């Protein structure tokens, strides 16, 4: 922790295909499934002019591209233009003069082409199996009595950095990364799963490109019509039954030839759920100026989660009354969440009633968070070298100029020549000493 | 949310005509710049709608409304639904001669009406925007002005908007409608390249259609005749019972058998 | 009804400013509501009626003042209304004043105007400086047809100018009722056996464009912050410069029409016929609708007059708003 | 001037029977010269772009002229 601390950061899927191996992107769009999960995610500029340059074979010069955007708006329109640039869609071709021509991947663009053209369980039943497989995962990060994982699963959530094994006679613990995963929306949940589990993708014999064209292909599925098996892999049938034991398909048996794509699997999008409203379930909390929860749910999971930012009080059969103490948010911080997570908690899960307001989750009552945010976390600590009593002042402005030209400066002095550096890059600076 | 209604005016005597020409472009190649329209207005976005209407000669029927062949699945069961309709419209036919110009303000009544209903679907978080394709071919009809000026202020208020890409024939009730609107009018110079001008001018949405630099709007004729012998009017005169044009001053307004007063 | 009407129409809205305009009957004061339906009213009778006018009177401090003089473009009169929420209501009205400028108004439109008056009147005490039964045997020999949308109450002088001058008096429910008033106010009024059925000199102009790169045009500034237009509509009487059509000719007196501003009001004159509307089940051999082709399902079937075809609700609405014509009998 | 109704006979003939046989949706749609023509007419040099929504102005001397045309239109309007 002499670092800055664990903030669980979501990828949203542009640094994630941003920042990997383009041969890998261009056998990654030979589905159509990638193609629509791909073109979903940009940015509405970038997504008008991939579907306005789809139907074209010539590289139109850059002028055109500069030429079709009011003057306004060209500081919100470069992200579009090299986010297309950089994620492998827009490579770059010469009209025969000096125009730097433009062309859609005719890879990805072809096999769109041939996305496009030629080249019993109960649905309310889906949803509860949802629910339980889903929760029981839940359960298992907050530690409950249902442990039901199936302990590959569990070396999963150990190896993704979210209950980390200590003093190995079984304790599983949960890390900070678990509590701020525990506090997040469900399809991101369940994104940060995908990302986590193919970040250690060159474990068990897997490919990056089958298995995220498969999360593609669950993902632009229908609960209803029924899907089979014939046409996958061996190694696709072990990820497959995993993926049955994290609860996002409903098999029948292990040997059989069918799955139903549950409706977890649907909702898996790199994004938000909102802020007042979630289509998987409906609101259930009224935070009231008293600072007052009122979960109108009985559920074990999520009276764990407001007993993590809350403290409890009543609980009724249909009810459960918290109340958002100072102490139980510097509680709730102690072990390591950044409240956004806590702001964005209650707004996801803000009850019906609470809606028709003109905020999801009231300002006043955030404003007294912050008061009751700063007094436990008042102390920052990071480890230095010190510069003390130089001999002279040139030095001085010298040893500060060589910090800052290698990126190695903390703190400086103005008068007395107190400065910090940092201890890891000092040896650079001392060697520097002995070389003048 | 959006909602393209294509509407195709399927003429069988002009593509009749076209065909017995033997030249490139036939029905099939307009039915099918239609589909591919349709599967790549459904391909931009989850959330697109389409909807596909043919105007026959004496019937507005619509065409619309597992993967063999490797396209996405909803696109295969409306191509699907979209031929098997063209099927059973164009070969199973009648024949009549005192009707045999084609129609164009039934099948925009019905597009009209479909988005009402279809705005009436949406939920209350999203909003629908939507427009009407009209790909004309043949030459309309005099007859119908009454009508059609109607439809066209129908989507003035309803705030579709109205494209059109005429084929062979000028036509100055849809470009005037083009114009009414907000829309878009564009006249093909050359057939068989018709998918190419739709997917880059009518596949753009109304959140493009401001960022793309697009083809001029032609100056849009203002024409009025009388009702007597229909010559250009500059200055007309016009009743106040009727509301009717006429060109030269007369005593007795023939058009509601006025008692016209006389000073 | 298959009646004249008065087509070209010279309305005049007479508004309270009353006391009673700050009362809270309303869910905002009365003054709110009733110039909110005011802006939905220009809107809506400038988008069916073109050819029309409207003049707006706020009436206040028993004075009437001639807030928006008679123009026909919704641009001014909804930037007036826009201006007009912001003033203050003090004072009783008069009727007198205000009928008083409406007269002097419409003294010196063409005869063939049905020279309307609407008086959106709220207050009781209708504070007038003369006697009001000489102006309305005035206004009931001038032809001028004045009617009044009250709130709260039946007062005896509003009934009288309301059914001598040919009007029609109403009073106000909710938000819905006289959303209803102002709605059944836009159409236009059938005519009496009194006004005249004249033949206006009409003009009908062609739009004119900049003419050959502007190979020998006629630049001009305009005819009423104005930049230099190029090109544009033209008179037929006497050669102006004007942007925009339909504009009454300023400097003649000629009226200029594009000529489907006749073609936006004819649907008056052939208007339409009643939906047979029945619920049950019914003998219905034809299961789909023939305006859209869908499905009844619903326990409500409506079927036309002369083809006799099939409809829905939403194609019950769009049609007897919207569409004004039945798909089956253009075919 | 629609023709002799002879026309009318022998397009519903042609028409009735091109409609039986349907459905290339690869093969028959697009030529790929034709759509390079097409971007070609639509870039902004070709057929349909009418070298329109040009309107050159002479804004040289603005404010005075502006002036000068203000009392010039309000006395020869009246
Ligand atoms: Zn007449
Ligand atoms: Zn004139
Ligand atoms: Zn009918
Ligand atoms: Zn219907």
């Amino acid at each position: 922790r002499g670092l800055n601390r664990v903030h669980l950061q979501c990828r949203n899927l542009q640094e994630f295909l941003g920042g990997l191996s383009p041969g890998v992107l261009d056998r990654l769009y030979g589905h159509p499934a990638t193609c629509l999960a791909v073109f979903r995610e940009l940015p509405s500029l970038a997504k008008n002019w991939v579907m306005r340059m789809l139907f074209l074979e010539q590289p139109l010069p850059q002028a055109a591209v500069a030429l079709w955007v009011k003057k306004e708006f060209s500081k919100a329109q470069e992200e579009s233009t090299g986010l297309l640039s950089g994620l492998r869609i827009w490579h770059t071709q010469l009209l025969p003069g000096g125009l730097q021509g433009l062309i859609l991947n005719p890879i990805f663009r072809q096999n769109l082409r041939i996305a496009l053209l030629g080249g019993a369980r109960d649905v309310p039943s889906l949803d509860k199996y949802a629910e339980e497989r889903w929760e029981v995962v839940l359960h298992f990060m907050v530690g409950s009595p249902s442990a039901a994982v199936s302990q590959d699963l569990a070396q999963l959530l150990s190896q993704a950095g979210l209950m980390k094994s200590t003093e190995p006679g079984e304790p599983p613990c949960i890390t900070s990364a678990g509590f701020q995963f525990l506090l997040l929306d469900t399809p991101a949940q369940l994104w940060y799963f995908m990302l986590q589990y193919l970040q250690t993708a060159q474990s068990r014999g897997m490919d990056l490109v089958e298995i995220l064209s498969f999360l593609f292909q669950l993902s632009f599925s229908t609960l209803g019509k029924d899907y089979s098996v014939e046409g996958m892999s061996d190694s696709l049938l072990n990820f497959l039954q995993h993926l049955r034991e994290f609860g996002l398909v409903f098999q029948r048996k292990r040997k059989s030839r069918r799955y139903y794509p549950t409706r977890l699997a649907i909702n898996l999008s790199s994004g938000v759920s909102g802020a007042g409203g979630t289509v998987h379930q409906p609101g259930f909390i009224v935070v009231e100026t008293n600072y007052r929860l009122y979960a109108y749910t009985e559920s074990e999971l999520q009276i764990a989660l407001i007993a993590l930012f809350s403290e409890m009080l009543y609980r009724f059969p249909n009810m459960v009354v918290a109340q958002v103490t100072r102490e139980s948010v510097q509680q709730a911080i102690a072990s390591g969440i950044t409240a956004q997570q806590i702001i964005h908690f209650l707004r996801t899960r803000a009850h019906p009633v609470m809606l028709k307001q003109t905020p999801v989750l009231p300002p006043t009552i955030t404003d007294q968070i912050r008061l009751w945010e700063l007094e436990r976390d008042r102390l920052r600590f990071t480890e230095g070298v010190l510069y003390n009593q130089f001999l002279s002042q040139v030095d001085f402005e010298l040893l500060l100029a060589h910090a800052r030209e290698l990126g190695v400066l903390v703190f400086e002095n103005s008068a007395k020549r107190l400065m910090v550096v940092t201890p890891a890059g000092h040896s650079d600076v001392k060697r520097f000493w002995k070389r003048q | 949310l959006n909602l393209l209604v294509i509407v195709v005016d399927a003429n069988p005597i002009w593509w009749g005509k076209q065909a017995l020409k033997e030249s490139q472009f036939t029905l099939s190649k307009c039915i099918d710049a239609v589909m591919v329209l349709g599967n790549s207005h459904l391909f931009m976005n989850r959330s697109n709608k389409l909807a596909v209407i043919a105007s026959h000669i004496q019937e507005s029927r619509f065409l619309y409304p597992g993967s063999k062949d490797g396209k996405y699945e909803l696109l295969t069961s409306a191509n699907e639904v979209i031929v098997e309709e063209i099927k059973d419209l164009m070969t199973k036919s009648d024949i009549k001669g005192q009707h045999t110009e084609t129609l164009l303000a039934g099948s925009l009544a019905k597009a009209l009406c479909y988005i009402h209903r279809m705005n009436k679907e949406v939920k209350d978080n999203q909003e629908m925007k939507s427009r009407i394709l009209v790909i004309k071919a043949a030459e309309d009809s005099a007859l119908q002005y009454m009508n059609f000026m109607n439809v066209i202020f129908a989507a003035q208020k309803q705030n579709i908007l109205i494209d059109a890409c005429v084929l062979d024939s000028d036509s100055g009730l849809l470009q005037q409608a083009c114009d009414i609107t907000g829309g878009l009018y564009l006249k093909v110079p050359q057939m068989p390249s018709l998918l190419q001008y739709l997917l880059w001018v009518f596949l753009p949405d109304q959140d493009q259609r401001s960022q793309l630099i697009l083809p001029p709007p032609v100056h849009v004729d203002y024409r009025a005749a009388c009702f007597c012998h229909r010559n250009l009017i500059e200055i007309g005169y016009v009743c106040s019972v009727c509301l009717s044009i006429f060109c030269n001053f007369s005593p007795i307004c023939t058009t509601c058998e006025t008692a016209f007063k006389i000073s | 009804g298959q009646v004249r009407l008065g087509m070209m129409r010279h309305l005049y809205v007479v508004v309270d400013g009353s006391r009673t305009m700050e009362d809270q009957d309303l869910k905002p004061n009365r003054l709110t509501c009733t110039l909110k339906l005011l802006e939905y009213f220009v809107e809506e009778y400038f988008d069916q009626n073109p050819i029309s006018q409207i003049g707006i009177i706020v009436t206040k401090s028993k004075r009437a003042e001639k807030l928006t003089e008679l123009s026909g473009n919704p641009r001014k009169h909804i930037t007036s209304l826009k201006k007009a929420v912001d003033m203050t209501c003090h004072g009783e009205p008069s009727l007198y004043n205000s009928l008083s400028i409406a007269m002097q108004t419409l003294k010196h439109m063409p005869g063939h105007t049905s020279r309307e008056v609407l008086i959106i009147f709220s207050s009781l005490t209708t504070c007038d400086p003369s006697n009001i039964y000489d102006l309305i045997k005035t206004l009931k020999a001038a032809k001028i047809r004045v009617s009044v949308i009250g709130l709260s109450a039946e007062v005896r002088v509003c009934t009288v100018l309301a059914r001598e001058t040919g009007g029609t008096y109403h009073v106000i429910l909710d938000e819905s009722h006289y959303k209803e008033l102002l709605t059944h106010h836009v159409s236009p009024p059938p005519a009496s056996s009194s006004s005249e059925c004249s033949l206006i000199r009409m003009g009908f102009p062609q739009h004119t464009i900049a003419s050959l790169s502007d190979q020998d045009a006629k630049p001009s500034f305009s005819m009423a912050e104005p930049g230099l237009t190029l090109g544009g509509y033209f008179c037929p009487q006497c050669r102006a410069k004007y942007c925009e059509l339909p504009v009454e000719c300023k400097i003649c007196g000629l009226t200029l029409v594009s000529a489907p501003h006749l073609a936006r009001s004819y649907h008056h004159l052939f208007p339409l016929d009643a939906f047979q509307e029945i619920p049950l089940e019914e003998y219905n051999g034809e299961r789909f609708c023939y305006g859209c082709q869908g499905e009844l399902k619903d326990q409500h079937v409506y079927v036309c007059a002369v083809c006799q075809n099939v409809f829905c609700v939403d194609c019950d609405v769009f049609v007897h708003d919207s569409l004004h014509c039945c798909p089956g009998c253009i075919h | 001037q629609y023709a002799t109704s002879q026309d009318i006979i022998n397009s519903f003939q042609s028409i009735r029977q091109e409609m039986e046989a349907y459905t290339p949706k690869l093969t028959q749609v697009l030529s790929s010269s034709a759509a390079s023509s097409t971007i070609t007419a639509l870039s902004p040099g070709g057929a349909l772009m009418q070298g329109g929504t040009q309107q050159a102005i002479n804004q040289m001397v603005p404010n005075d002229i502006q002036s000068e045309l203000k009392h010039l239109y309000v006395a020869v309007g009246e």
